[PDB]
């Protein structure tokens, strides 16, 4: 409560605007009544016998089946026979079909077919025993 | 040249809302299409026409349960008559903020969810981009999305509108310490208790000294570090409360009355929708239905932008309140809709309102069929329901 707060209020309404003003009384008061795997390429595959060892670490093994963890859920991990006559680790494309139930079709066709559970992948003796024809075995994923 | 329906892409789209939405072998409806406002969504049609269905069924399809919504638990509903297998998809925009998700990256914008129901088969098994996984994964994710569907706030069915209709106000402070972490309530009664056994004996000795000093003081602190923080929730819930109401015409605000015992902590609700009602906690005997629905669903919008849930869904809501307190809570809704970055809302209306206001941003969706209409199947224009945009290019 300084400055003039009428003399711009004078200002407008009055110079500009051309706005009428009316009185307008109080008329109505007198109404009358009126009466994850971007990196990575499919097609390499190799034996998974030190896949798994590292001299490192033995947890390594682990690490190789966390990248089977992230298809176990799916399922779609399948490794394919050499001539060893047991799976081979091999890498895997992203895969899609066209609805939902297609890649269910696709899933449980694979179960239908033969599953590689005869032995289990890692096992000690063989290891050892292709370590000393060609001491080859080796991780391709680290 | 050739029509090309909108481009569903997921990042105009705010984070956590569906654009597309498919279904697969239903009552009425064996191939159906449903697009969804960014804002906020509008779904027009009676009640047992498959619309609450579809939205059944859209709730279930992101790790949900018939008898987790508070309802009965009917699976065989959903499969169509004759055909093996029922199928929902829905798709979410992606953030690098959620874990345990299959086929999917960080980077990716795109989560789609799958539930397929079949009378064979009894087992729980969801998809994820179209990858089958166990609903344990599906749970967490709808866990790690901020967004649940037994907790009653972000989700609404007939059981829960029931429920929140005669609410007392101890149900208002278990909500309220539940939003917020509860174990700041626990600590305080604890402490209050301790200051009472430890006040008792006081009286009794009327080593003894050397307490209620360390006990006093730790009251205090932890009152101290409590206040603040619930002072400025109810003020600004009080706020939401007010600047929801004032379209009514009325004036309240969700007060936290504090005496002296913690525990004894209540909240009141004000109320003057109606001048004839005097100011008291909600209840249904009291009260109309519409007004008091219309307060309960202001309520529950009020607690939404704090909330990181994406969105809230709502069942049987635009049925019909007096035609007037449903109009006044459409013109809330509207002015929501109004702000951007909004929770999307399913609505259902079983019942048709004569001159509904139809706002701009929120679209209509209308499932009804018309006996000189095509079959949906063979018409390939058909199969989208209540949907303008996908007409259009673009």
């Amino acid at each position: 409560s300084q400055f003039n707060w009428f003399r711009i209020g004078a200002l407008y309404n009055t110079i500009s605007k051309n706005a009428p003003i009316t009185d307008h009384l109080m008329g109505p008061l007198s109404i009358e009544k009126k009466p994850l795997s971007k990196k990575l390429g499919p097609e390499g595959s190799i034996n998974l016998f030190k896949f798994i060892i590292d001299p490192n670490s033995f947890s390594r093994s682990i690490e190789n089946l966390f990248y089977t963890s992230f298809l176990i859920k799916e399922g779609k991990l399948l490794m394919e026979h050499d001539e060893e006559g047991l799976p081979t680790i091999k890498i895997k494309q992203s895969i899609s079909h066209t609805d939902s139930r297609s890649k269910e079709i696709e899933r449980q066709r694979r179960r239908a077919a033969h599953q590689n559970h005869i032995i289990f992948q890692m096992d000690m003796p063989t290891w050892r025993k292709l370590i000393k024809k060609y001491n080859i075995t080796s991780p391709f994923l680290d | 040249k050739r029509v090309k329906i909108a481009k569903p892409d997921l990042s105009s789209f705010q984070p956590g809302s569906i654009i597309k939405i498919r279904l697969q072998d239903f009552v009425t409806y064996t191939l159906t299409e449903f697009n969804l406002s960014p804002s906020l969504n509008m779904i027009i049609g009676p009640n047992g026409s498959g619309k609450s269905t579809f939205v059944c069924a859209v709730c279930l399809g992101l790790a949900g349960k018939p008898e987790y919504i508070g309802r009965s638990k009917k699976v065989e509903d959903f499969i169509k008559n004759g055909q093996d297998v029922s199928k929902i998809e829905i798709t979410l925009k992606n953030s690098p903020n959620v874990t345990d998700i299959e086929y999917i990256d960080a980077r990716d914008e795109t989560i789609k969810i799958t539930r397929i129901i079949t009378r064979s088969k009894r087992r729980s098994d969801y998809l994820i981009n179209d990858y089958q996984v166990s609903e344990s994964v599906v749970k967490t994710l709808v866990a790690q999305l901020n967004i649940q569907l037994d907790n009653l706030c972000q989700f609404l069915s007939q059981e829960r509108v029931e429920e929140f209709a005669r609410l007392k106000s101890v149900k208002l402070l278990v909500e309220t310490i539940r939003s917020i972490d509860a174990s700041l309530l626990d600590v305080l009664d604890e402490l209050r208790e301790l200051q009472g056994n430890e006040q008792s004996l006081q009286k009794d000795l009327d080593q003894q000294s050397k307490d209620l000093e360390t006990i006093k003081a730790k009251l205090k602190e932890d009152h101290a570090v409590l206040e603040p923080k619930l002072d400025d929730i109810v003020s600004k819930i009080s706020a939401r409360f007010a600047r929801l109401f004032n379209n009514v015409g009325s004036a309240g605000a969700v007060r936290l009355e504090k005496p002296k015992d913690y525990a004894e902590w209540k909240i009141e609700i004000m109320v003057k929708f109606r001048d004839n009602a005097p100011l008291k906690k909600l209840d249904s005997h009291t009260q109309s239905g519409g007004e008091r629905a219309v307060s309960t669903v202001l309520y529950m919008i009020a607690l939404q932008e704090f909330t990181s849930a994406p969105f809230r869904v709502v069942d049987e809501i635009n049925q019909g309140m007096d035609s007037r307190n449903e109009r006044i809570v459409h013109k809330a809704m509207v002015e929501n809709a109004c702000a951007e970055n909004t929770s999307q809302y399913f609505l259902i209306t079983p019942k048709l309102l004569t001159g509904l206001h139809y706002h701009e941003k929120m679209r209509i969706h209308c499932v009804m069929a018309g006996s000189w209409i095509p079959n949906p199947s063979e018409d390939p224009k058909m199969i989208h329901f209540g949907e303008t945009s996908n007409y259009s290019f673009d």
